[PDB]
């Protein structure tokens, strides 16, 4: 609530699992405000920010990871 | 892509935009006129909350405080291709010229590109020819090498400038790409114009055989800096292509003194003398872009003006860095009526060395710098003595000297309007030989006033025959 | 066997990565200047960190920026590559590592970044181990007395301004005067003398550079060198660190050292190819973070930069390794203005001067130097013994002669001895002279220096000295190369005219002037 | 031995352009692989240790 | 010849890419849904060269 | 105390402190880092609420904005007593030497501290006896007054102050200090340990009797600024305790230009030249501690290089505004190896006064001065023409001159390793008879080169008149 936050996905979150995330997100506030984005180029991935710290465990991130071999 | 105008002060205005689709640093921000005209921004500064503060291009008087702005989202974009060939154009690349506007199909790219990068830069230094003979056996051209002339208030830069463009179109086909920066409205415009279209070979002038593109003074700080990046961005698409082109860059002191005052405006903290702080870089992107690729290769000439005899200025100090060739014109000599009024002294260049212009070539133009060398140092022995009490053996170098020094001069094709007879074209290799011979002797007996304008040594001695 | 590559893998992947949801630190841009960002309050920034920018639409590459103004809601980052692609908004992620460069024996022979990214296209480097940039100076106790000569190959420079391991030996000069030339017979003349060099090349074109590591491949001295390279071209942010990452490589073989011809070298030679344009650099960043500006538009602490940057050159004692560090800054004066603020400060942090003027230049003669204000106040420590005991008559002599230069167009119309002294400072003025890329050896030079302090080219003619000095070297390489051999082994003995030598090069110039005729 | 290196770096860029290659399609493929995998349990993965 | 012998590198170690396509395929998420069309349908489709 | 780092921008950074307990100006906040290893600063300024502008004084580089910062209360505290003699410390008063820490034990002083009120002051002007005859007879030096050492690099300087410590050590009991401002880490920090602890006029080595603190080249503007001020506190304990202290600083002008770029920095109008506004008043806290006061004195001979060679510019002039002496070291008195290689005609001294040093001393001081002016004049009658053209009682100044010019030259007790000759300790009564004796009289039947290195001239005398 007090803090922002941005939340993207490779496909178009459904509903339940949106609420189950939101609601996930309860360490800091609970239903803090969440700009759920889709940007479909990110592949089975889940991008969370909140406030000034980002998290990025989503596929593109070890694909780069293991492209670091070049 | 549609902003506001916010503020404008002078030719620096601060245009926002929504926040989502801010403008690059160097987009173009077109702002459209009621007339059907356009004033041609470009960003330099992101700023605020979708704000940025972009140069004129332009009048800006005509311009209130609310006006749309469409963002172009490329940077300003200049013909280019053999579509704009022998036609004239502004920092916009628009031509401004009589003829109709270029058309929508010819390819147009963004002037702000990066160099070549360091793999593709090319060592051997091959020398270009130009047939200025004083130029070619004392400070010689390099391909992808820029050379500058330096010295100013009447000594023949631009004539020099113009007659290398002539010599060139009669070499090969030597498209020329001449960056007008800040010229003069009458040196640049009805006398480059005038005298290229005069110019003819093969019943194509060589007007039409070159691009210009004129900044100006009268034109705000902005479009005389970025002119220069407007010609290289004409010139690297021919360099593309593989042509080896050749681009002329007119008084880069007007370069810098633009960037200097864009900085100023724009509230940049001064440095050095009020001089703007990126003094270097702007010259590095400028003259980094002018080099010799594998493919094809920027060979280039940049005149300069040093205000009366100060090299220490900001704008000759930084471009000095940037030169494989510098080429000092001094009025003394313009005083005795010389076209190429060139000092043979003090014009250097980095290819003369015994290995790149021939063995021979290194060794004459050394000798005919020790031949003037040893005059300048009994000038006042020849002053006041009238050359007496020299060594004889000295008289003969002092009137070698002499004759060198006269033969130096060159009817340009492009001075015949002043007083000249129409202009030779002394091609390297056809007179090192001249000069050579002139060294060994073989002028010894003709008057001195006969080495006067002819070019090679052939030509003055047809002449001492009559 | 692939068992121990199943073994080594299926073990990291299943129990070795954390794979926890953890939040690490980001911000974003909120005002892009000239090459500067703020990347609005990024917080757990050290002072000097590398921030990412990741990649976004429109750009699949990744630039990085300094974050050198840490102020409160806005972190100034200067930016390293080009700033036309960072827009206002983009998230920029912070890297919590400090600048590092890859160094070793593997970054030998190659043109990098100052981030050490290869400009050559000849491969990645290879290298296991990366030096921090921007180190603290190696300390009070941690250094010797600089004693081993650095022998440069260029005979004015090694017989009047010695150049000493761990010495830090100015290059000042003006316009176009050998600088880089008296850099690179330098780094050409260290062969087979146990010498990693290291090139920067601030602020140059990058067809100078390139023509200069041409010039090195052509010489084969690419076996020993590193050439960094940070051109006009580049933002200020490179020029800015490519000394520092020059010198961290050259740290990197001080401390360590690297196998070079089949023996392990703990001695370097840095050459900052322009600290002057490396000042300029650094005031434009500056400038452009809004810093406030000192004498002359240099920020206060332009001083403190330069000094950071050369006094990380030493000559460690034994404890410590024993390796060395010679720095060789070369700086651009303008109209011979040796009083500009960088000169005074390099003149001031350096340990010694080789003034190169223009007068000297144009004067027809090749090495510029002034021996009258150039000096090495290192001394004689830095000189071998044999060039040490012959050198002195030089630069008695040569005193000697800018005492009466001004009788050079009077030379005969005066007495007898200051004819003669007039006419030997003549003769040695003409021996110094030397072309490019042509480095003696200190054996050569050391004879051909005893040659002329003793009168021996008296009968030379003046304009034929480098010609006498040319063929008279031949003749010792093919005629007599036991008389180079032997003054080579000895070279570092107390008394180094000893009999057995003495008499041998007496023997070879006897022989040699009996033969040629001049 | 100039045109040795020539060979090997030549070699090396084309080692790099194959694995420039291979990455494009195997990104290509992955989003196929993915699209009928089906990505349920993402959301799992985002809460290990927040 | 070296670019002659480097396309035949190339066109000769296709299958052998594509193996290690499939493993790094197979690895590319760490797993793979029996329902799916596969990782080695997916990588044929995506072959390209 | 227990503050929060806010700003870094470069050496200068900004922590915010809670309204109450603000550090005052001067307060040396510390903040942790790495391991103990901590970047002690020194506050400036104090802004807004609570926060408050410090100095780097270290390297700044692996901060990041919202550390802690702890703040000591007082300014930066060095160690003082005995435990500093015979080691090196930073501005910081770390020993930076091999042995370890001084320990918790040994007395710590503020940085800042106050000269001495007006009543301690010594109302008249004390000669101090440094040994050496040219200085003590032509620039004497004075109890509690500063003096320069204008001489070439490498002509002596070191082997002068490793004298003038010797004597402080020996003949008074006395101690000495060694403020290396801005001195280089190897000329400084190596350069000067090895000849301090090889050098042993007595038993004891000239580094066991002196406390070395060094401003490295190195470290920031802040630890340049104020290692003088450190050197000053660690040299007031022996002060206090009574004794005669000698506190040497190197190129005092490095203090200057530290201040200068700190002022810079801290973003100060810039006066003059660019040197700091406060010039004035920091040469003032600084150099005028150094007074003799009524328990004891500390004198001074403080090393200056001059910008350019402008004896107006504001440095140097700042400096001379507080100097009582001037010694001008020249290497032509160096090829001709006279130990102390002064210039007697170009050093000087305020304290050369009948007034203060006697009739005796000042009419013998300006005899000697007149003889030796009287043979620079004849410099060109004896080079141009001859000796044969001087006529009678000019002959007789030059010969006198050249048995003045070797007789100022002293055996040292430093010396004895380079030389062999043992040392000498001439008051400074003795120079006076001496000198006068040797111009009223005795020494011209005696030949010349045989008052070379002697004391007394019943020294030389008795030695070379056997
Ligand atoms: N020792 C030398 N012998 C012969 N020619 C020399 C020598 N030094 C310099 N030159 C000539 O002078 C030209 C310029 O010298 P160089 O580039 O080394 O000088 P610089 O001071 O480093 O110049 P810049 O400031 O332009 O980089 C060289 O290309 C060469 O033509
Ligand atoms: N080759 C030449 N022949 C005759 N006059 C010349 C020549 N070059 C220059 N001039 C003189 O110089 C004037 C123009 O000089 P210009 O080339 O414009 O120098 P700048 O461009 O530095 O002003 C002409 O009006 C003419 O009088
Ligand atoms: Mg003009
Ligand atoms: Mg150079």
């Amino acid at each position: 609530r007090a803090v922002d936050a941005s939340v993207t996905s490779a496909i178009e979150l459904s509903a339940e699992q949106k609420e189950r995330i939101t609601r996930e997100l309860q360490q800091r506030y609970g239903d803090v405000h969440v700009t759920y984005h889709v940007d479909p180029t990110l592949i089975g991935g889940l991008i969370i920010r909140v406030g000034d710290q980002v998290l990025d465990n989503s596929l593109r991130a070890r694909l780069s990871a293991i492209q670091r071999v070049l | 892509a549609k902003g506001v105008i916010q503020e404008i002060i002078g030719v620096v205005i601060r245009a926002k935009f929504p926040e989502d689709e801010v403008p690059e640093i160097y987009n173009a921000i077109e702002i459209p006129l009621g007339n059907g005209d356009r004033l041609v921004c470009e960003v330099q500064q992101q700023l605020g909350n979708g704000v940025v503060k972009a140069v004129a291009m332009g009048s800006t008087d005509g311009l209130r405080r609310g006006l749309e702005v469409i963002d172009t989202g490329r940077p300003i974009a200049v013909p280019v291709g053999p579509a704009t060939l022998g036609r004239v154009f502004n920092v916009l690349g628009d031509p401004i010229d009589g003829m109709g506007p270029i058309g929508p199909e010819v390819e147009r790219r963004p002037i702000h590109r990066d160099p070549p990068s360091f793999e593709e830069q090319n060592t051997q230094a091959q020398i270009f020819e130009t047939g200025i003979k004083v130029i070619d056996l004392i400070a010689p051209f390099t391909r992808g090498g820029k050379t500058a002339i330096f010295g100013g208030a009447g000594v023949g830069k631009t004539v020099v400038i113009q007659e290398l463009i002539a010599n060139i179109a009669k070499e090969q086909s030597g498209f020329s790409v001449f960056a007008g920066v800040g010229e003069r409205s009458r040196e640049g415009n009805d006398l480059i114009h005038e005298m290229k279209e005069a110019r003819i070979d093969e019943n194509t002038t060589v007007f039409d055989k070159t691009v210009m593109v004129f900044g100006q003074m009268n034109e705000p700080p902005g479009a005389r800096l970025r002119v220069g990046l407007t010609a290289l961005t004409m010139a690297e698409y021919f360099r593309d292509e593989g042509r080896d082109i050749l681009l002329f860059i007119d008084n880069i002191f007007r370069f810098v003194q633009a960037g200097s005052e864009v900085s100023s405006l724009l509230g940049r903290m001064p440095s050095q003398v009020g001089y703007q702080p990126t003094l270097g870089t702007e010259m590095g992107e400028l003259q980094e872009r002018i080099t010799s690729t594998k493919r094809g290769s920027i060979t280039s000439m940049q005149a300069v003006y040093v205000p009366a005899d100060d090299y220490t200025d900001p704008a000759p100090a930084t471009v000095f860095s940037h030169l494989d060739a510098t080429i000092s014109l001094e009025r003394s000599i313009a005083e005795r009526a010389i076209f190429p009024a060139v000092d043979p002294l003090a014009s250097t260049s980095r290819i003369l060395d015994p290995n790149i212009v021939g063995e021979e070539h290194y060794r004459v133009a050394q000798e005919v710098k020790r031949v003037l060398q040893r005059y300048k140092d009994l000038k006042d022995i020849i002053a006041i003595l009238g050359m007496e009490e020299l060594s004889d053996e000295d008289k003969l170098t002092v009137q070698r000297a002499r004759k060198i020094e006269l033969f130096f001069s060159q009817p340009f094709t492009v001075a015949q309007q002043f007083t000249g007879r129409p202009g030779k074209y002394v091609p390297v290799k056809k007179t090192v030989e001249s000069f050579a011979r002139l060294l060994n002797g073989e002028g010894d007996h003709i008057p001195e006033s006969f080495f006067y304008m002819q070019g090679d040594f052939d030509d003055v001695l047809a002449a001492y025959e009559a | 066997i692939t068992e121990e590559l199943i073994a080594r893998l299926k073990q990291g992947i299943t129990s070795g990565v954390d794979l926890q949801p953890r939040q690490v630190n980001v911000g974003t841009v909120i005002a892009v200047g000239d090459g500067v960002a703020r990347l609005s309050g990024l917080d757990q920034v050290v002072a000097s960190e590398i921030v990412e920018f990741p990649p976004k639409a429109g750009r699949n590459e990744s630039i990085y920026g300094i974050a050198l103004n840490l102020e409160q809601d806005s972190v100034a980052a200067i930016i390293l590559g080009d700033d036309e692609t960072i827009e206002e908004g983009d998230m920029v992620t912070s890297t919590g590592r400090v600048i590092s460069v890859p160094v070793g024996q593997g970054l030998l022979g190659r043109v990098v970044n100052p981030l050490g990214q290869p400009i050559d296209g000849k491969g990645p480097i290879v290298y296991e181990k990366t030096r921090p940039i921007e180190r603290i100076a190696p300390g009070v106790i941690t250094r010797k007395s600089v004693d081993t000569p650095v022998q440069t190959g260029i005979i004015a420079i090694d017989a009047l301004i010695p150049i000493g391991r761990g010495q830090r030996e100015l290059i000042i000069g003006d316009r176009q005067t050998g600088k880089t030339a008296v850099a690179i017979d330098t780094i050409l003349n260290q062969k087979g003398q146990g010498m990693v060099c290291i090139y920067v090349a601030i602020g140059q074109r990058r067809a100078q550079v390139a023509q200069v590591v041409g010039t090195l491949e052509r010489f084969g001295a690419m076996e020993y060198t590193i050439v960094v390279s940070a051109t006009a071209s580049e933002s200020a942010a490179l020029q800015y660190i490519a000394p520092y990452a020059g010198c961290a490589m050259g740290e990197e073989i001080m401390e360590n050292g690297v196998m070079l011809n089949g023996q392990l070298v703990k001695d370097a030679l840095i050459v900052y190819d322009d600290l002057s344009k490396h000042a300029v650099a650094y005031r434009q960043v500056s400038l452009l973070l809004r810093r406030p500006p000192g004498r002359e538009a240099y920020p206060g602490d332009v001083f403190y930069l330069h000094s950071r940057l050369l006094e990380r050159a030493a000559r460690l004692n034994e404890e410590y390794g024993g390796g060395s560090l010679t720095a060789l800054p070369v700086i651009e004066t303008q109209a011979n203005d040796v009083s500009a603020y960088i000169p005074t400060n390099v003149i001031s942090i350096t340990d010694g001067q080789i003034y190169l003027e223009s007068d000297l230049f144009n004067a027809g003669q090749r090495p510029a130097l002034n021996v009258g204000i150039s000096v090495s106040r290192v001394g004689g420590a830095a000189q071998t013994r044999a060039m040490r005991a012959v050198a002195g008559k030089l630069k008695g002599e040569l005193a000697q002669f800018r005492d009466l230069a001004a009788f050079a167009q009077f030379a005969s119309d005066l007495d007898a001895t200051t004819k003669a002294q007039i006419e030997r400072g003549q003769r040695l003025q003409e021996l110094l002279k030397q072309p490019q890329y042509q480095p003696l050896p200190v054996e050569d030079q050391v004879a051909v220096l005893y040659a002329a302090t003793n009168n021996y080219l008296d009968d030379v003619p003046v304009p034929l000295i480098t010609k006498w000095r040319d063929d008279f070297l031949a003749f010792l390489r093919t005629a007599h190369p036991e008389v180079r051999k032997l003054i080579y082994d000895n070279r570092l003995d107390r008394k180094f005219p000893t009999p057995e030598v003495k008499e041998a090069l007496e023997a070879a110039i006897k022989e040699f002037k009996a033969t040629s005729n001049y | 031995a100039q045109a040795e290196q020539e060979r090997i770096r030549m070699l090396s860029e084309a080692k790099s352009q194959i694995a420039d290659l291979v990455t494009l399609t195997a990104s290509r493929v992955l989003g196929a692989e993915l699209q009928a995998r089906g990505h349920d349990a993402l959301i799992a993965e985002s809460l290990a240790a927040l």
